[PDB]
């Protein structure tokens, strides 16, 4: 017979995840490039603006 | 010229000037007040400095012995400038050059005190700062309203004075 055996439930078990769950994420890449060149261009602006002022302070000195 | 190399002992000379060369007072002002007063001096000693360098050029080697009169007049013009400053605009001058000493003698860190000094000396001595060689288009850096480069720490006394002077309308 069977009395105290470790047996499954009557409705079975809820299904598990066995398939790949690596969801592609991120923006599309060209946005990351457009933020890159935009950050670069803003930094070049801010720096080359800081060079021309150093040029004038030197003219004063 | 170059600097000393590998060894060098300072050595003075306890002698006096020849009797045929008269006597002249020395400026006796150090690096910082002198750099503050550079522009007011140049605005007033321009012909004298130019005549000095011209007679040095014409002499062609004997400048150290032929240009003494011209260097003497230059030194006296300078002394008159600094005496006018200390008599009249002392505290503002002290604000400027102490604000400088607490930096690397970068003039950018002292613009407030520089403003008070230019105003006072222009009202009293009639001497204004001017950077030449510029076009009417270029904006001189000491009058820019929001410059890119700002000091690490705006000086305290300078800031209190600038605010009180805007409240009093002196600027
Ligand atoms: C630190 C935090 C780590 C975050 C970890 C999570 C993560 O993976 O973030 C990805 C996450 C996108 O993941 P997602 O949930 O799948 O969103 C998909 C988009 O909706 C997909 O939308 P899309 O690609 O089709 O276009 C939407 C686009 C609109 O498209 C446009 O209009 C063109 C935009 C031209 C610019 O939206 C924007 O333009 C937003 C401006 C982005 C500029 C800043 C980029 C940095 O990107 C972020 O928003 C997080 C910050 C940026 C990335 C991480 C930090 C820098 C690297
Ligand atoms: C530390 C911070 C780590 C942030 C981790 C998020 C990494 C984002 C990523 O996984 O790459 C996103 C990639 C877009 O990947 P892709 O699948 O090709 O675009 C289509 C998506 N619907 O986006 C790109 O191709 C550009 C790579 C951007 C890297 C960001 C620099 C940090």
């Amino acid at each position: 017979p069977s009395v105290g055996q470790d047996l499954p439930p009557v409705g079975g078990y809820e299904p598990v995840q066995w398939r790949r769950n690596l969801p592609a994420r991120g923006f599309r890449p060209l946005v990351y490039l457009a933020a890159l060149c935009g950050i670069c261009g803003y930094g070049f602006y801010r720096a080359l603006g800081g060079i021309q002022e150093r040029r004038e302070l030197k003219r004063e000195k | 010229p170059r600097e000393a190399a590998a060894h060098w002992v300072p050595f003075e000379d306890k002698a006096n000037m020849p009797d045929n060369v008269p006597d002249v007072v020395e400026v006796g002002a150090t690096s910082a007040p002198l750099l503050s007063a550079s522009y007011f001096i140049g605005a007033k000693c321009k012909p004298y400095n130019d005549d000095f360098m011209l007679c040095r050029e014409e002499s062609q080697g004997s400048g150290a012995i032929d240009c003494l009169k011209e260097g003497r007049r230059v030194t006296r013009c300078a002394v008159s400038v600094i005496e006018d400053i200390n008599k009249s605009c002392l505290d503002e001058f002290r604000l400027h050059w102490q604000c400088l000493e607490q930096n690397n003698h970068q003039l950018s860190g002292c613009r407030k005190a520089e403003a008070l000094l230019n105003k006072c000396v222009f009202t009293k001595l009639n001497l204004e700062k001017k950077i030449p060689g510029l076009r009417p288009d270029e904006e001189p850096v000491f009058l820019k309203k929001d410059p890119w480069i700002k000091p690490a720490v705006d000086d305290f006394k300078s800031v209190r004075a600038y605010a009180e002077a805007k409240k009093n309308g002196t600027l």
